[PDB]
Parts: structure tokens; C-alpha cells; sequence
């Protein structure tokens, strides 16, 4: 079966890692792009993280949540629970550049 | 139709203020007691506001005793809810962002209520004319603008302007009394008016072609890399890092610029090049980025990365303000320059390092026949006067007039400076080897 | 039950009345519009009546029915039977002007409800809109309804009302022994001949090419208005802060050279003149300055109305830069952004009835012209200001472009446009050493 | 154009209608008062004038008040629909008109042809 070359597990650790460590964005922005992410939900979260970290330094579970809530994309991603689950599932910082 | 509110954001503002009382200085500017949603959150924030405004200590029992004496402790959720707020949100420093969320929901919520008042008054006028209803709808919108802008800035009274003008005049007396208050410029004549390069403000150096704007910017980085322990960051857009280092080597050894970029030079000249090479390798502060395509997003990211790696920066210099570009404002050139000027000022406030952004004047002063660069000439290029605090121009009299008395002397005329005084500071210039020196 | 504000009975009497009396269209056309009518059938009939009466004068049951029969709209309205019934149902002529005012008033109330609903829906679903952005969007929607109003039934006036107004203006000119000021005194006796006092109901735009002293001339107008007029003056600072504005104003108040104040150290004799004029300014209390860089037309009108409510009323509103102001709704189109600011500033001058001196900068097209005299058509490139502002005066000093000029230290305020009074070149001397315009 | 209206308002019994777009009705009346009394234009728009000039302005005021023919419309935004409607309105109220003058042909505008200036 022709399964596309992707890694949903690696995308969750980049997003989850950026919520735990906001200072990693300096190196992460050089490797990944919004277009590089696979699927619509992962692209909406990364676009929110990119828009927030580029101007407003603070980014956490509720900062990202309020950005998606005001644009009617929070439930389309997986509600608040999915954004909070990414911090719990991947708590491995510093390796974000490799992911 | 659920009212726009964020109960989670209100919990972190209250919870954050109990953990860090010193945050109130910034929090008070964003949120108000009225801005909070629901009666319990408003009673807690009113207690926190009343306590922090006069009595410095505020904790779990300080806030509890204020509500207990006013019969409102049980109404907000007892002592348990006030204690569980610290457990719920232990995230300090981000309180300014949480307050912005609560304030945004409040201004949107007030607009909805104000619009609903207009809508209900339209359906049931009770003897109100179309003109009367129109003025009533405007007055309700005007009221929201009155509460939003009265917190930080508005029309100040004569007494306040007189107080802020006399305090500014008195600070001008102590500008050459303190000396260098941070970054040393290298020129003793410039240090009287500038009094050290301040980190919290944006410095824009502008010059009409052939004056040596790149040469003066390189000379400021030259002294900052040797005197200050923290490294300097230079964003090269006009010329590559190789040409920048060739020009810097000419000033470091006083050897004519032509010999370095040509290659053919004497053994005596090579000894002076080799002597300054060792001192340059021991300090290690010159970080140059030779990228032609630089966006304000990439500029702020690269400055924050270098400062994080080596503890902190000391001076950020940009080769060209007009060479930088923002992809979102590629159509409008007027608002593109204003966004870059704002982004560069925000970088100087966040990193607390003096930012020397180089810019070029318009060809309007060529037809003027006076040619002395005024601060209003750079306004044509973009909105930089409101963002940059220190604006200095480079004017050499030998460029326009061959029979000028200022033979080899360019005067750095300061056109705008909020921290210190302004004036024409004469400094000698050697174009043979790119090196600005003190005028005697 | 939220039923839209409409009067179907009033619409039938306007249509029915126009069929019986075709000569009423002269007055009816001034009150009602095709858009003002409620529902599709009434709009199709009124559009036919409007198209027919205008050029093809005869309008009746057969003319109106054949217009719709040829466009396949007759069946949609209700055939011929509906059109013939409107003549039978309403045989009340002459009162058509009153019925039209009802339809026009219901349309304004109906539009206000729709405008309020737009704000309410945008509050619930912002789609990335900030609280500040939504507030300005809500104001712009209400402002649009007020723009279609303020007509006040403008028509051909009789000689009785024109001669009464003309005699009252001529008789008022004898009260002043030799001033000729009909309100705000400019301070310059030469300027008072052409301007004849700053009128409140109109917008005054002062434009000058860099180095002429546009800020200096605007400050000198506020200087005399704060001392002569009892009502306070309001200055919106965008180019420079309130501290720099007060430093420049202190130089003109005491004739002490500008350099000494902004540098610091000054003589004891010079300080005595500054201290003497300090008490004069403290007794009057009229200088209200707003040093906000980010000013939107919504915030400008809100801050002007606030001061005109606190201290009874204003006397003169001055803006530091027309181009520095910005409207968030028109950030993409720069051409329509300037036209909206010019309209908003003119509306502020009509509402508050105070002369508004809005400063603007000319384009660099006059530099290559070699004539150097700025014409009223040169400011059109910046934006649409000729149709909004009534008084447009330019500042031209001959010593800026030519060193061997006969006008050594004399800038002529050339009036390019003035509806109330006459235009001409008014010569006035200028002292750039201490920023003070004087009588030539 | 003002001099043509001047003689038409005094000689002809029917009133004259003037659509002002370039300058308001106050400036039009100030210019008309200068021609009615031969007093220099500058003195009227400035205010300062002699007692001899005051009597000439006061004498011609009564002549204009007896005739009552000058009807001025100081509206800047005038469409051809509004011009025809206001001309027919005054010609219906006062029996009939005698001369209609327009201050500027280019200042008038039609909303349907705002794009094409030629048509």
C-alpha cells in the first residue's frame, strides 16, 4: 500500500516542544515551514505557533488555544484537549531541531 | 450566543499576581475591574487592586482578610478557591499576555452590548427621530473609546507638560557630567552630546551618498567590539562580510583602503595588518550576516539567537533600512518602511541593546542648494521620527563645495535626541583609509 | 417581535401621489431614494417612476405598466391591477413631501439596525480581529450613516436671507478698529487681511516642503490662539513629542535662540525671560498636547470631543502630520486612506465648530520643476484634500532654494485656495534662530 | 456671469436663479455689492470702508430688497437631476424664472457617469 512519506509523531513533538520551550523557535524556524507539515490540523496549529512566536513572545496551552478559538479552528483541530495532549505526549526538549 | 470571555485567562492574572506582586506595574495598564467577567472574578481583582495600590504585601491570607472583613470571602468561593488559584496557574512573567486576552474579550463584549442597545432602540424608538437615534448610536460607541484610551495616553494638561518639559531640560545639564552610560562611541566629541549609546532606544544614522554612512557605522562597531565585553551583530545587505572586514582592517591598521582590496601591499603594511589580526582574534565579538534577503522576522530571530548563545549582545547594526523587506507589505512601500522601523525599535527594547539602523536621505535636498540634512527630509522615505529616538546626520562640506573651509571634516549633526541634547559635532574624516577621528 | 422598521402605507402614498401629480417630483426626489424603499415590489415601481419622470415627463398607469412589461418586472410587482389600485387608494396630494420623509427615516433606522447587527456578528466571530480593530470597524459603520445625513434641505435661498446674513457680517467688521477678525486671531496683521479670522466651520490645511518651517508656522498659530482666545487649544503631536513642542514654544515666547533650550546650559538673563513667560502660560491654561504616535481618525474625534466637553468648548485643533495618522480599515489602499482622514478632520471642524489646522507635506515633484513655488495641484498627488479643506495655504521662503534671493529671511504664506475669503501671497518675516514668524 | 445676472434681476420682472459651486452665496453677494455701488472689491471683503462708501452700499440695498429676484444655491455637490428639480421648483413657486446661471460646468457631477469623464 502506497503510504505517503510522513511522520505524524515527529510533527507532534515539534508543536509540543515549542509549547514547553519558546526559546527553541530561533532554530526551529530555520528547518520547518507551515507548508512542510502534513494534514490540515497540524498545519493550523503550526501556523498559530508561527504567528504568535514571531511577534508576541509568550506561547502556551491557552495562548495557542485563544488564537484558534477566535478564528473558529479550535474544534477543527481537536478542541483544547488535543493541544493539551501534545504537551503530555512529547515532553522531550532540545531535540526539536532533529524532529 | 455565548458572551466573549476567557475564565481560564482571568484565573492566571489573579493567580499570577499573588505569586509575583511586582507584576502589578504592567498588569494595571492592561486590565481593569470592569474588564473582568462575572461577579466572583471582579470581587477578587478589586481586592487585589485595592491592596497592591497602597499596601505592598499581597498573598493567600492578605486577600482573604480583605474579603472576610467586607463579607465577600464566601461569595467568591471561600479561602479554598483563592488558594487553588495559585495551584491552578503557577506560570509567572506571561501575566501581561493573559491580561491582554481578558482586555480584548471585554472591549469586544462591550461592543456587542452597545450594538445590541442600538438595535433594540431601533426596533422600539419610543418617540426617537432618525437623527436622534443616529447621535445616540455614536455616543454609545464613543463611550467605549473613552475607557480604552484613557489608561495610557491622551491630551495632557498644561501642568503635566510643564512638569515633563522642565524635567527634560534639567536632564540635559547632567549629560556630559556622568560620562559614558553604556556603549562607548569612541569619539570624545560625540560622547558629550550622545553620552553613551543607550540600549532601550533606536538610533538611525542617515547620510546622502558619498558622505560615508557605511564608514561611520563601521567605526561605531569598531569601538564597541573592543571596549564592550558583549559581542556586536552586523546585518550586511549592501556589501558582503568580506568587503566589511576589508574596510574594518583599513581602520584597524591605518593602511590605505586601496591596498587591501587590490592585494599589492608593502612588508611594513603587512606587519600592521598582522598585528591587528591577533587582537581581533582574541576578542571574538564581530558577528556578520551577509544575507541579501532579510525580513524583519529573520532579523529579530537571528539577533535573539546570538544573544542567547553568548549571554547577550551589545550593539546591532543594519547596513540598509530600505534593503530589508516584509512580504506582507510588498505592495505598499509607505507602510513597509514604517513596519521595519517599528520592528527594529521593538528589537532594541526587547534585547536592551543600541540599534544603529542605517538609512539613506531623499534627493530633495540636492535641489535645495543648502544640502545640510534636516530631520524632515528623512520623513519622505518613511515614518522613522516617531520610532527612533536618536537621529544623526553625516555632512562633510568638501563633498558639495571644493573651496570649503571644512577640508576633510564631516560634522555629525544630531537632528533628534530624546535622552540627550542635540547639536553639530565636528569630527575629522580620512577617506584614504576609511577612519573617522576626533577633530582638534 | 423584531419587525423591520418600515411603513408600507407611506410608500403607497408616495407612489400613488406621484401618479396623480407629476410636478411633485421636484421635491420628492430630494427626500426619497430607490434604495430607501422597503421590499422588491415597491422598489421596482419607484425605480420606474424615477426613470420616467426624469426624462420622459408624462407618468401614469399605462406609462408605468409598459415600462415594467418590457423589462419582465410587471408580474413580479403584481400586474396592472396593483399599479392602478395605488392611484385609487391614496388620492391625498401636497402631503407627499411628509410621506417621503417617513420612508427616508424608516430606511435610516433600518440601516442603523443592520449596521448594529454587523458589529454584533463581528464580535461573536472576529476571525482574527483585535479589540481595537473591531472598535474602529464599529465606528466606521456608524459614521457612514451620518455621512448620508447633514443635508439640512439645502436649496435656492431668497435675497432676504442672503442680505440679512451679508449685512450682519459687514456690521460685525466695524467692531474691530483695524483687526478684521471674525473669531480666532492668527496673530499676523498681514494674514488677517486675507484670512479675516480663522473660521470654525471649515478645515484649514497648511502644507510646506521640508526646511520651510511647517511645524514652526503651525505652532505660531496655536501660540496666539492660546493667549487671545479664552477657549483652550488642542494639539495632536505625531512628528515630535510634547516636550520638544513645549521647548519650541518657549523659544518663541521669550525670543531666546532655539539651540540654548534643547542643549541645556543658558544664561541667567535668558532664564528670567523663560520664567516670566511660564507664569503667563500657567494663568491661561489652554495648551493641551497629545504625544501619541499611533493615532486613528476614530481616536482623534474621540479625544477632541472629550476636551470640548470637559472645558466647555475648544478653540483650535492642530494636527502635526496628516500622513502619520492611519485608519486600520484602509491600510491596503493608501489613496483612499488620505481621503478618509481629510473627510474625518473636516467633519470634526463642522461638529465642534472650531478651526482645524491640519499639517501636510508636499510631494517631491516641485523640486524638479525649478519654479519652487508650491501650487494647490501639487498636494493632490498626496491625497484628495481640495474638495474637503476650504483654506489651503503654502509656506515658501526664497532663501531655502536660492542663496542670493532678495527675500532674505522672509517666507511668504501663499494662499492657494479659500472659499470664505480672498487668496494671495502674504509676505511675513521669519527668524529661524528662535522659531518665530513675525509681521513683514 | 455676475454682471449678466445683475441687469437681468433689475430689468426683467421674473427672478434669476444662480447655482453656486465655485464660491458660496456670501462671496457672490460681496462681489455683486461692489458692482452695484462701484466701491473697490477689496473694501467689502476686508470690512474697513469709508462713510461715503457705506451710504452707497445702503442705497443699493433698498433697490435689491424691492425687486427680490436673486435666488442663490450654495451647494457644492450638484447633480443634473438636482439642478433641473430646483430650477423647476423656483419657476413653479414664483410664476416663472428669467435666467439660470451655473458657476461651473465641470463642478457638476452625474453619479452614473463618474468613471467616464468624456460622456
Amino acid at each position: 500500500i502506497k503510504v505517503p512519506p510522513h511522520s505524524l509523531e515527529a510533527e507532534q513533538s515539534v508543536i509540543g516542544g515549542l509549547l514547553l520551550d519558546n526559546e527553541r523557535w530561533d532554530t526551529v524556524s530555520e528547518h520547518v515551514m507551515t507548508q512542510d507539515f502534513y494534514s490540515r490540523p497540524h498545519r493550523l496549529i503550526f501556523d498559530g505557533v508561527k504567528s504568535i512566536l514571531e511577534a508576541g513572545k509568550p506561547l502556551d496551552l491557552i495562548t495557542l488555544s485563544e488564537y484558534l478559538e477566535q478564528r473558529e479552528q479550535l474544534e477543527d483541530v481537536g478542541g483544547f484537549a488535543y493541544l493539551a495532549d501534545l504537551a503530555k505526549n512529547t515532553p522531550s526538549a532540545a531535540n526539536i531541531n532533529a524532529y | 450566543k455565548v458572551p466573549p470571555h476567557s475564565l481560564e485567562a482571568e484565573q492566571s492574572v489573579i493567580g499570577g499576581l499573588l505569586l509575583d506582586n511586582e507584576r502589578w506595574d504592567t498588569v494595571s495598564e492592561h486590565v481593569m475591574t470592569q474588564d473582568f467577567y462575572s461577579r466572583p472574578h471582579r470581587l477578587i481583582f478589586d481586592g487585589v487592586k485595592s491592596i497592591l495600590e497602597a499596601g505592598k504585601p499581597l498573598d493567600l491570607i492578605t486577600l482573604s482578610e480583605y474579603l472576610e472583613q467586607r463579607e465577600q470571602l464566601e461569595d467568591v468561593g471561600g479561602f479554598a478557591y483563592l488558594a487553588d488559584l495559585a495551584k491552578n496557574t503557577p506560570s509567572a512573567a506571561n501575566i501581561n499576555a493573559y491580561a491582554e486576552i481578558v482586555a480584548e474579550r471585554a472591549l469586544v463584549r462591550n461592543l456587542i452590548g452597545v450594538a445590541n442597545e442600538i438595535a433594540d432602540a431601533g426596533y422600539d424608538p419610543q418617540g426617537r427621530n432618525a437623527e436622534d437615534l443616529l447621535d445616540l448610536a455614536e455616543s454609545k460607541v464613543f463611550a467605549i473609546a473613552e475607557a480604552r484610551t484613557s489608561e495610557n495616553e491622551g491630551p495632557k494638561n498644561v501642568d503635566s507638560i510643564l512638569e515633563r518639559t522642565l524635567e527634560r531640560i534639567e536632564l540635559l545639564y547632567k549629560t556630559p557630567q556622568d560620562g559614558v552610560t553604556g556603549v562607548n562611541t569612541g569619539f570624545t566629541d560625540l560622547n558629550k552630546k550622545t553620552a553613551g549609546l543607550q540600549g532601550s532606544d533606536l538610533i538611525i544614522v542617515a547620510a546622502r551618498p558619498s558622505m560615508g554612512k557605511t564608514t561611520f557605522a563601521m567605526n561605531l562597531c569598531e569601538n564597541a567590539a573592543m571596549e564592550q565585553d558583549k559581542p556586536v551583530l552586523i546585518f550586511s545587505l549592501e556589501m558582503p562580510a568580506e568587503q566589511i572586514m576589508m574596510r574594518m582592517l583599513a581602520s584597524l591598521s591605518r593602511v590605505d583602503q586601496t591596498k587591501i582590496r587590490t592585494g599589492q601591499l608593502d612588508d611594513e603594511d603587512w606587519a600592521r595588518i598582522s598585528s591587528t589580526m591577533g587582537i581581533l582574534m582574541e576578542k571574538k565579538n564581530m558577528y556578520i550576516d551577509d544575507s541579501s534577503g532579510l525580513t524583519p522576522t529573520e532579523v529579530r530571530s537571528r539577533a535573539r539567537r546570538i544573544a542567547r548563545e553568548h549571554g547577550g549582545l551589545s550593539l546591532i547594526m543594519v547596513d540598509y533600512l530600505q534593503l530589508m523587506r516584509v512580504p506582507a507589505l510588498t505592495d505598499n512601500r509607505t507602510l513597509e518602511i514604517a513596519e521595519i522601523s517599528r520592528s527594529l525599535k521593538a528589537l532594541a527594547k526587547e534585547l536592551n541593546v543600541p540599534v544603529v539602523a542605517l538609512s539613506q536621505l531623499n534627493r530633495s535636498l540636492e535641489q535645495r542648494a543648502d544640502k545640510r540634512p534636516v530631520n524632515s527630509d528623512l520623513r519622505e522615505s518613511g515614518s522613522i521620527e516617531q520610532d527612533a529616538d536618536l537621529i544623526m546626520f553625516i555632512y562633510r562640506d568638501e563633498v558639495y563645495h571644493p573651496d570649503s573651509p571644512l577640508k576633510g571634516t564631516a560634522e555629525i549633526i544630531i537632528g533628534k535626541q530624546r535622552n540627550g541634547p542635540i547639536g553639530s559635532v565636528r569630527l575629522t574624516f580620512q577617506g584614504h583609509y576609511s577612519r573617522f577621528d576626533n577633530y582638534a
